[PDB]
């Protein structure tokens, strides 16, 4: 999903709000704060009522102004009573009425998923590898920033794990997979436009191809 | 135009989600309370922080914590919720390593503990990927325009934590005095481990 999520790389943002070691105050800033997470892991440890994958697409559903403004544990707490009346475990009006006002959620789903794909490539270390030039408008793991760019295999997982555009959408065809730290210099990615020097990527297997 | 929706106060939202859940029978006893009991008090950056300073005094054990992290994890036992395939990443006199999930906050909780706001922060994620040198400085860290920076976007299941190179200064020192100059900043990657004079 090309969403306002996909940051890495846009261009205006101001100073990172931190010095090195600098006190960053206790785990949570707010009494209700350990709530997202928490709900999160007994949807999906207790109830079985969504993967993790699904929460991170529903958070990349938000409105995207809405998004923007969020701070993060909120948008945790949106999407979580996203999926929970998606998946219809609550409604909306007893959320609303429960917190004495409104609680707009993340917007619906306007993608299917993709399943895992059927042809894909297992790559060894040092081998050169391109991002599959291809347009997910459901849930994916791979950051605009290398779509299409070429790199070279540091690391094969050796585990293997539900394809993301299938399970972040529950789907019953995630299969899976192992996943890639693909290196990719910088000027490939950013141009003259960085001053990083190498960018690794964690890259599911259906996302590579071989490099010509 | 443009304008925030409506919402009731974020606590009033949070408690009525969890409210509606519990009222269903849906949330065990002591269900949250145990989990904020975990984030706050297991999950902490001072395991990272033993495992560097393991690793400083024991090549056998660097050499295991840097080909089979989640391995050499399992031996102290902190293997946990997004920590399960653990990476360490190891800097040298010519790359800094650093790490960031520039589409969330993905981060190894178990042992580099819950990523504080700053990591999450739109302006991290946006900016470390393309001007890590330029966010570091920022930060308070200098890195020389030789050294190879290199960005690890939390994008899948690895889990990271950077071995930090150990500094001048503390030749003889025991685990206990490294642990304590090895920060969660340093297992992040943005800060480099700091020797009193
Ligand atoms: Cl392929
Ligand atoms: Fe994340
Ligand atoms: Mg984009």
């Amino acid at each position: 999903m090309d969403g306002v999520h996909d940051l890495a790389g846009v261009q205006g943002f101001g100073k990172v709000p931190h010095t090195v070691n600098a006190d960053i105050g206790p785990t949570f800033h707010a009494e209700w704060e350990h709530l997202p997470y928490s709900l999160m892991f007994a949807g999906v440890a207790e109830l079985g009522a969504f993967s993790v994958d699904e929460v991170k697409y529903v958070v990349e559903r938000m409105e995207p102004r809405h998004y923007m403004m969020t701070p993060y544990y909120e948008r945790y707490v949106i999407g979580v009573a996203t999926l929970m009346v998606e998946k219809g475990i609550l409604t909306q009006d007893e959320l609303e009425s429960l917190a004495g006002g409104p609680f707009p959620l993340s917007r619906p789903s306007e993608s299917e998923g993709r399943p895992a794909p059927v042809e894909t490539t297992t790559f060894e270390v040092g081998q050169r590898v391109r991002v599959r030039d291809e347009y997910v408008p459901g849930h994916i793991r791979m950051p605009a920033y290398c779509r299409g760019r070429v790199g070279t295999i540091s690391h094969r997982t050796t585990e293997k794990w539900p394809f993301p555009d299938a399970i972040g959408h529950g789907r019953n065809d995630a299969g899976e997979e192992p996943t890639y730290h693909v290196k990719f210099a910088a000027e490939e990615l950013f141009g003259s436009d960085t001053d990083g020097g190498s960018v690794v990527v964690d890259l599911f297997e259906g996302y590579l191809e071989p490099a010509a | 135009e443009n304008a925030a929706p409506a919402q009731a106060p974020v606590s009033d939202r949070a408690w009525a989600l969890f409210r509606a859940l519990d009222g269903k029978g849906l949330v065990p006893d002591g269900y949250v309370e145990g989990w904020k009991k975990t984030f706050e008090e297991d999950f902490s950056p001072r395991r990272g922080a033993e495992l560097v300073a393991r690793a400083w005094t024991d090549p056998e054990f660097r050499q295991l914590l840097l080909t089979d992290g989640t391995a050499a994890v399992a031996q102290y036992g902190y293997l946990g919720p997004q920590g399960e395939y653990i990476v360490a990443v190891e800097d040298t006199p010519t790359l800094k390593n650093v790490i960031v999930c520039s589409l969330c906050s993905c981060t190894a909780w178990p042992i580099l503990g819950l990523p504080p706001t700053w990591y999450k922060s739109f302006e991290y994620r946006a900016r470390v990927v393309r001007e890590p040198r330029k966010v570091l400085s920022e930060m308070g860290t200098e890195i020389a325009s030789d050294i190879e920076i290199r960005v690890y976007d939390t994008t899948a299941e690895t889990r990271y934590m950077v071995l930090p190179q150990r500094p001048a200064g503390t030749e003889g020192w025991s685990q206990e005095q490294l642990q304590e100059i090895v920060t969660k900043d340093c297992l992040i990657g943005v800060a480099i481990p700091q020797v009193p004079t």
